[PDB]
């Protein structure tokens, strides 16, 4: 199971957001990790490229993976989801409904 | 081919599955029992329009190309037909790729349902290995 927090959050423009995910109830090591965003009013979910303003922290011992998003604006409002990758780092939102990966329950972000 | 249990355990062992990614050989044989009933030709359509192929019921949306599944990614870089051979090599090598990332042997739901948390050594007992 992947526990994703917070479920919902409101931020001011210019703040940063950190989302935390932890893989629990698993006897296997944490593999590759994936992050997805669906912008408010958009309907297409998309993978996030890690790097630059998007900073991932992985801890193998605790099986924790977190994402920091720097310098928020209204354009960042929407829903964010973390999950497990497959095949050595392949990410696709449809993995979240598959038998091959698990995903967090999502973070609904509002930016003032 | 419909394999015998010990026949399959032997083939899986020579193919290097014992303790692969920490999963003892019994896991793999038990997985095949509940996924394909030991039938290399098992071919099961899913409601999303993908298909599961072969002894380990590997799905055409992600892992192989069957020519009929939109959103297909062919992550094992094989035709789905290779997964239906009486030779389990392509299935094993795909399963080894699968299991080395993601959710381990949870990739096989029948493993979760019938194998995880059992005495999997039962599946190789009585076999000359
Ligand atoms: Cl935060």
């Amino acid at each position: 199971r992947v526990d994703q927090t917070p479920r919902s959050v409101t931020k001011e423009t210019g703040e940063s957001l950190t989302i935390n995910c932890v893989l629990r109830d698993a006897s296997y090591a944490l593999g590759s990790t994936c992050w997805y965003r669906k912008k408010s009013g958009e309907g297409n979910e998309e993978s996030i490229s890690k790097g630059g303003r998007y900073v991932e922290t992985v801890n193998s011992g605790s099986k924790s993976f977190s994402l920091r998003i720097n310098d928020l604006t209204v354009e960042d409002g929407g829903t964010y989801r973390c999950g497990l990758g497959v095949a050595g780092g392949y990410c696709d939102y449809a993995l979240c409904s598959s038998r091959y990966a698990e995903c967090g329950d999502g973070t609904a972000v509002t930016v003032n | 081919k419909v394999f015998g249990r010990c026949e399959l355990a032997a083939a899986m062992k020579r193919h290097g599955l014992d303790n692969y990614r920490g999963y003892s050989l019994g896991n793999w044989v038990c997985a095949a029992k509940f996924e394909s009933n030991f039938n290399t030709q098992a071919t099961n359509r899913n409601t999303d329009g993908s298909t599961d192929y072969g002894i380990l019921q590997i799905n055409s949306r992600w892992w192989c190309n069957d020519g009929r599944t939109p959103g297909s990614r062919n992550l094992c870089n094989i035709p789905c037909s290779a997964l239906l051979s009486s030779d389990i090599t392509a299935s094993v090598n795909c399963a080894k790729k699968i299991v080395s990332d993601g959710n381990g042997m949870n990739a096989w739901v029948a493993w979760r349902n019938r194998c995880k948390g059992t005495d999997v050594q039962a599946w190789i007992r009585g076999c000359r290995l």
